[PDB]
């Protein structure tokens, strides 16, 4: 998973045109680049190293808890490439790992405590990780699939009649975001901009892996009379002011 | 239409009545078809509220244009195929999100029609109510179109494929219309069953038992008022003519302009399945359940004397018109080349520009955003600068295109088979040689990059994506 | 040579680099080619240039036979106004590498410049 | 969204 | 041959013509707005057939936003989209509370086959001349033929 | 867990045939499908169990002890009950016992805040303004140790221990039970440094306007496995040497 | 994700997202759902969410669920969801809306607009300035890539 | 060569429906072409004298013996269009 991280790590600073990434400190600060970026579940083969090769007596490199850790590929992304000393926050959404990333770099940025954040989310497909989700019963069953007709490139269907469960996948993505201003002092390409982002939970339960209405809250606004418009929505108002 | 029907002539398609001396060409019944038929090509033809089975409706088929045309108008068929897989019911996904009308089901089941037990588990699946697993419908038609292709078979040659195929088209065939009538709880709504006669019973020989199947689904006609199914059943049998681009007949395509020269009708295959669905008609479906109801589409092919030799009079002279010219074109060339002796195409290659985002001209940014000059904070403004990722189909590039497009390009090509090693660059010496360009990773010899996407673009679609969990990937 | 100044050959535009061998491989006061086998390899070039800047196949080639390349400003003119995306995009590293395999192809005449500082370099200087 | 739980 | 092949498991039910009735009415939005789609092609007019049959008040809200907020200023695509999407939706809206019909709207061909100067036999289906319609077609159909009287 | 006593199994491959052992069909079928030439699996037909024979060449696991030399752990004091704070049974039975921890580190937070009932908060912030920034270092290491040790020995393990294994899940746990809110969460992994990353993470959200209350801090379980391998680090003391 | 109370509460949400917003009747947004071809990669999820929403930005097309063969019966009922099967290429998406739901009640939403109208905030001499730059740095990582 | 077989209709052709089918048609052209493949010369043609029947399921309840006899009917086109017209002689009695 570190790998995949690095090589998605590399890719985002090209795609940010960032050839060399200490370009970023002819600009800001080191304190000023920083890696938010997270996982669900981080180095699950050194867990599996750790857990069962160890039990089994196997031959482990003796620093296995170290890549097992989350923050373990954002470590080794500063040491290989960005040597930054700016801020590290790895989020754990398990699923939503990368959007949370995404709302944890922009609120760093917005605070100033970073004007450079490698954010993404990343996850590695195992024999353990399957069959756990297998038993939770969250993953699509393949024979039942092949015995309905169903071929691989076809199990994951989603918004079907027929979606039985989510198609386990593996990998790394990571973006750099900024300021716009950085962007623009930089000449660096910018794809998008992160209007907005949003984290929340759902209420009671006993299910943890049911989901909810939570994030609906993005669209929370007040009703009670709206016999005029908020002056605030008009540009132009808010242009003179 | 009706009115002008010419005196004494008789249509191309017409409704025929049973007398003494056999099935012949009746004015009314053919009238009140054809008026049906002018009626759905101006108005259109409502199919809503009907169940209809549909059998052998392959792609590029008659059964594949009524069930468009059912779909269309509103029917809920269930179409069976016996060679599921992903392309036929992504086949039969697309024509019902182009065609399915409001209230349209089109339900696709594997289903061999040379089996008893399919045909009886499909009429109990159909019947079955929900809660069991089945549909809980009653079929309002049926459409056993169900054929296995049979050839080069004469008398001395009747063999497993000929008797399978007689299985297919007659026996289970009668069966599957047994099992809907067993099935059947009411005796007022009926199902019509659209029997695929030909009007050929042997004329052209060396078709295995496929004339005995035909002929032998005429009997219906009889039995429907000898039985106690008439009032669960309804025969309509539609003499299908010739029909163009059909395997039956596309050896036949290019003698059809002949045989039309003649003042007859050859049909295309949408054109036979606007006469099959103007059988389904309201009036038609009255009268099926009336009695039953003989439908010669043939176009007037019944009228050639020796229609057998007649064929084969206009493939001989075609074919000898061709190898006569053919002859005259070869023998001209190699004259031009012995007398006289004995454009450079430029061959494609992939242009990898990692090109940033388009930049517009500040004019066309201020026609589309004129009123946010200055107004916001470009140090509070976060934005995505670059990104990338390591997935199932490699980085953003190749994963977009097989989003975006689902194949990949020549550059989409060229990086996959880069990422998966298929492909390596080489600068140098290349035994003996002095080449620079991409060279076969396991062969180690060179590729042209047009050739990448064709050498590798198999293996990397099966090795890329969603598949089978490889253990070589994942430490066995 | 780019319009900057002196450069690599990777910082160059595909024009850049079809001017700069017509310059130094073509005589404008004689109207002639240094060596044919030159022009041969000016034609190369432009053969990897088209087939670069061309994604469909079946595609007729400007230059159908190398005789065209006798007077090749107007040539040049014509192909670089064909594909003026040439004259904007540097050239590629396979591109780079065909040009300094065509500068040392076997039985040619050695081309008048010297395009790479490498183990080549003497190679290029001397012969 | 009651009436008088904004002004 | 006689090997089963049934399962209810491997059946396939297709009934999502509301999500594919906006989903085609956008796809050919998009293609007048691109200049890859114009009036006269029978395509369109069968394409117009399905979304008619398919045509629900959701689906007359769906083509109204679209042609009420197309931006008509940006190019002469932009006014035939607009106008002819104002049609489409005008007969989807009368056709609304009417059952859906199976009209086919495709040119009648016909069989020609041609040889070429190299002896080459070439099978291709042409447009008939004198039947363009269905309706033409039954007309061809009750006059039969000189060989049917 | 016995330090002197870290129990291990050694890979052996047999070089005689053991005696043949009774179990289920099902047990058999595996065993043969591991195997193969290497078992024999043969039905008891008086029965319906099946015999099983490991051959000559058969791969085995012996169990070994390791006399571990990490025998001290700053452990919660002996007789610490989730119950004795009211926590269910059945929550005691389904969560992990770092959520334990956790439940009761924030029962006794809010208490420490003076808030008896957590819906107090929503007279005055709304649910998308209590959040819970917390996290873990590794979160759920005794479900991550019956996900990879106790299924592959084939003990019984709940079906949602990886559930139990995020570290996010005593977030979840915590809200599920006490706030009910739909406000930011966002679990920080710090390895070490987590709590200080949790309270930068709340700060941040709060002066984002994202949140009004957030519950931050961190939270990580001892367990053999971690302690192994940070003495494997030298990261730890030496309890022998010292 | 293809599962049955995923996909039934995304729909869900994301229609009373823009009922309460006051989406306005018939303008549907257009549901991308790239873990049909992606697969679930967990956390790194939203991460490809994320880079194809601002590829669509870029592109304006609309990919769909190529294995979208029948959308679910329940999903009729949320008029501002569509569900594209086929790749729609539309004249320009000004913002997208990646939505992630993840175990733990981790519900999380982003929403990415189009950088037009950031340009659209800069006076001329600094765009220009920064498209020179923009080009100068596309032209060194053409070479470097 | 006929079997009986009757009280079967539309809804209980049965596997002794069937195999009724196929001796009286099936196996019957089966043997017509086996006779042709062993005829070596055109000059000595066998007679075929089909047991036709006039009842085509006028009666109905006959299992497949309607399609069976309307079936041998096809021999009479099919004289003319196979090559074994000098073979085989098609004689179709309608038994009454």
């Amino acid at each position: 998973i570190t790998l995949y991280v690095l090589v998605a790590t590399v890719e985002a600073l090209l795609s940010a045109g960032i050839t060399d990434p200490y370009e970023f400190y002819k600009y800001v600060h080191v304190s000023e680049v920083g890696n938010c970026s997270g996982s669900g579940m981080g180095g699950v083969s050194a867990l599996r190293g750790m857990f069962k090769d160890r039990y089994a007596d196997k031959p482990v490199q003796n620093d296995i808890l170290q890549e097992s850790f989350i923050n373990t590929m954002s470590a080794w992304v500063n040491m290989l490439l960005l040597s930054s000393s700016g801020p590290i926050k790895t989020p754990v959404g398990a699923c939503a790992t990368a959007v949370e990333s995404v709302d944890i770099g922009i609120e760093t940025i917005l605070s100033g405590k970073a004007k450079v954040v490698l954010v993404g989310g990343y996850d590695d497909f195992q024999e353990e990780g399957s069959y756990e989700f297998a038993n939770m019963n969250a993953t699509s069953n393949s024979i039942e699939e092949f015995k309905h007709g169903r071929t691989p490139k076809e199990m994951s269907r989603p918004t079907t009649t027929t979606r039985n469960g989510f198609m386990e996948a593996q990998g790394s993505g990571i973006q750099v975001i900024m300021t716009a201003d950085l962007a623009l002092k930089m000449g660096v390409p910018i794809h998008a901009v992160l209007a907005m982002t949003a984290t929340a939970t759902d209420k009671i339960g006993r299910s943890v892996p049911a989901p909810g209405k939570g994030i609906l809250t993005t669209a929370r606004e007040h009703h009670g009379n709206l016999k005029y418009p908020s002056p605030l929505l008009n540009i132009k108002y808010r242009k003179r002011q | 239409v009706s009115s002008t029907i010419p005196s004494q002539t008789i249509p191309f398609l017409h409704i025929q009545k049973k007398t003494k001396d056999g099935w012949e060409y009746n004015k009314k019944l053919s009238s009140l078809y054809l008026d049906g038929l002018e009626s759905a090509a101006i108005n259109g033809l409502t199919f809503k509220d009907k169940y209809v089975l549909v059998t052998g409706a392959g792609a590029g088929s008659i059964g594949a244009e009524i069930l468009q045309g059912l779909i269309s108008g509103g029917a809920k068929v269930i179409v069976t195929t016996s060679r599921f897989s992903k392309k036929v019911t992504e086949y039969y996904q697309n024509m019902y999100a182009r065609y399915g009308a409001a209230g349209s089901t089109l339900i696709v089941v594997p289903f061999n029609q040379g089996s008893k037990q399919d045909v009886d588990a499909l009429v109990q699946y159909i019947y079955d109510e929900p809660k069991k697993g089945g549909l809980g419908w009653d079929l309002d038609a049926i459409i056993p179109f169900a054929a296995i292709p049979e050839n080069g078979n004469g008398l001395d040659n009747i063999d497993s494929k000929s008797e399978f195929a007689h299985r297919i088209m007659l026996t289970n065939l009668l069966r599957l219309l047994g099992a809907v009538k067993s099935k059947k709880p009411t005796d007022t709504r009926p199902a019509q069953c659209i029997l695929p006669l030909s009007p050929n019973h042997g004329t052209f020989g060396f078709d295995g038992l496929y004339s005995e199947s035909k002929i032998s689904l005429e009997t219906l006609f009889n039995r429907w008022y000898s039985e106690d199914w008439g009032s669960k059943l309804t025969v309509c049998g539609a003499v299908i003519g010739w029909t163009r681009g059909t395997g039956l007949m596309s050896a036949n395509n290019i003698i059809a302009e002949g045989i039309e020269k003649l003042g007859v009708r050859t049909f295309s295959q949408k054109e036979m399945a606007f006469n099959i669905l103007g059988l389904l008609t309201p009036e038609i479906v009255q009268l099926c359940q009336e009695e039953p109801v003989m439908a010669d589409l043939n176009g007037g092919l019944q009228f050639i004397d020796n229609l057998k030799d007649f064929t084969s009079k206009l493939r001989t002279d075609l074919l000898e018109t061709a190898d006569i010219r053919r002859a005259v074109s070869i023998e001209s060339a190699i004259e031009q080349k012995v007398v006289n002796g004995d454009k450079v195409m430029v061959e494609p290659r992939a242009n990898m520009k990692f090109d940033f985002p388009t930049l517009k001209s500040y004019d066309e940014i201020k026609q589309i955003a004129p009123e946010l000059e200055g107004m916001l904070d470009l140090e509070n403004v976060v934005v995505v600068t670059g990104f990338a990722e390591v997935g199932p189909w490699g980085n953003s590039r190749t994963r977009w295109e097989m989003e975006a497009y689902g194949e990949f390009s020549l550059e989409g090509a060229i990086e996959m088979a880069w990422i998966m090693g298929f492909i390596k660059y080489h600068n140098g010496n290349l035994q003996g040689k002095p080449y620079s360009g991409w060279v076969d990773a396991k062969t180690q010899t060179p590729i042209d990059e047009k050739d990448i996407k064709s050498k590798y673009e198999e293996e990397i679609l099966e090795h890329s994506g969603i598949r089978l969990i490889e253990p070589e990937l994942f430490n066995g | 040579k780019n319009a900057n100044g002196v450069c690599d050959l990777q910082e160059m535009t595909y024009k850049e680099v079809a001017n700069r061998l017509v310059e130094l491989m073509y005589v404008k006061k004689s109207h002639r080619w240094i060596d044919v086998s030159l022009r041969n390899m000016y034609g190369d070039f432009l053969r990897r240039v088209e087939e670069r800047f061309t994604s469909s196949a079946g595609t007729v080639s400007l230059l159908q036979n190398f005789n065209q390349l006798n007077e090749p400003e107007q040539f040049t003119a014509d192909f670089f106004e064909k594909f003026p995306q040439a004259g904007k995009q540097l050239i590629s590293e396979e591109d780079c590498d065909y040009f300094l395999m065509l500068a040392a192809r076997p039985g040619q005449k050695p081309v008048p410049f010297v395009p790479v500082l490498d183990e080549r370099f003497e190679f290029f200087f001397k012969k | 969204q009651s009436n008088q739980s904004y002004v | 041959g006689i090997q089963p092949t049934f399962s209810a498991l491997k059946s396939r039910t297709y009934d999502s013509y509301w999500n594919w009735a906006r989903q085609d009415v956008l796809s050919m939005y998009f293609d007048i707005i691109f200049g890859k789609l114009t009036s006269v092609d029978r395509e369109t007019i069968n394409q117009c057939i399905q979304i008619m049959n398919r045509a629900n008040p959701t689906l007359i809200k769906f083509m109204q936003y679209h042609i009420d907020h197309c931006p008509e200023y940006k190019g002469e695509t932009y006014k035939l989209a607009k106008r002819l999407g104002q049609q489409l939706i005008d007969n989807c809206k009368q056709v609304l509370t009417e059952d859906p019909v199976y009209k086919d709207v495709s040119r009648i061909t016909g069989p020609k086959t041609k040889v070429s100067a190299k002896g080459n036999i070439e099978y291709e289906e042409t447009q008939k001349d004198s039947v363009r319609k269905f309706e033409q077609y039954v007309y061809e159909m009750a006059q039969g033929g000189a060989m049917t009287k | 867990y016995d330090p002197k006593k870290k129990q291990m199994i050694q890979e052996i491959v047999v070089q005689h045939d053991l005696e043949p052992f009774e179990c289920s069909k099902e047990t058999a079928e595996q065993y043969k499908h591991e195997h193969g030439e290497k078992c024999e699996i043969f039905e008891i037909e008086e029965s319906g169990e099946y015999t099983v024979r490991i051959l000559k060449g058969a791969t085995l696991y012996v169990p070994k002890a390791l006399r571990f030399d990490r025998l001290v752990a700053g452990q919660i004091p002996t007789g610490w009950d989730a119950r004795t704070y009211g926590i269910p049974e059945d929550t005691i039975s389904q969560v992990d016992p770092i959520t334990l921890y956790v439940l009761v580190a924030t029962v006794e937070a809010l208490l420490s805040a003076g808030i008896t009932d957590p819906y107090e908060f929503y007279k005055y912030v709304h649910v998308s303004e209590v959040g819970n920034c917390s996290g873990s270092g590794m979160g759920g290491v005794s479900a991550l140790r019956g996900m990879f040790k106790d299924r592959y020995a084939d003990k019984p393990v709940q079906n949602d221990i990886l559930q139990e294994s995020f570290i996010n899940t005593m977030s979840a746990w915590v809200n599920m039970l006490l706030l009910s809110s739909s406000g930011p969460i966002k679990t920080p992994v710090g390895a070490c440094a987590t709590a200080v990353e949790s309270v930068d993470i709340g700060i941040e959200t709060i002066l984002s306007g994202k949140a009004k209350v957030v519950l931050v801090g961190g939270y990580d379980d001892f367990q053999e496995e971690g302690s192994y391998e940070f003495a494997n680090m030298n990261a730890t003391s030496n309890s022998i040497e010292e | 994700t293809s599962t049955v109370a995923n996909d039934k509460n995304e729909s869900a949400t994301i229609n009373n997202m823009m009922k309460h917003l006051g989406r306005s009747e018939g303008n549907p947004v257009f549901g991308v759902f790239q873990k049909y071809l992606t697969g679930h990669p967990k956390g790194a999820a939203g991460a490809w969410m994320l880079n194809g929403a601002i590829q669509i930005l870029e592109s304006g097309l609309v990919p769909g669920n190529r294995n979208a063969d029948n959308v679910d019966k329940l999903l009729e009922q949320y008029e501002y969801v569509l569900y594209p099967s086929r790749s729609i290429q539309t004249d320009g998406i000004k913002a997208v809306s990646v939505t992630s739901f993840g175990f733990g009640q981790k519900g999380a939403q982003a929403v990415v607009v189009h950088p037009d109208y950031l340009f659209a905030v800069l006076d001329r001499s600094t765009y220009e300035e920064y498209a020179t730059k923009v080009s100068a740095r596309n032209k060194k990582t053409y070479r470097y890539m």
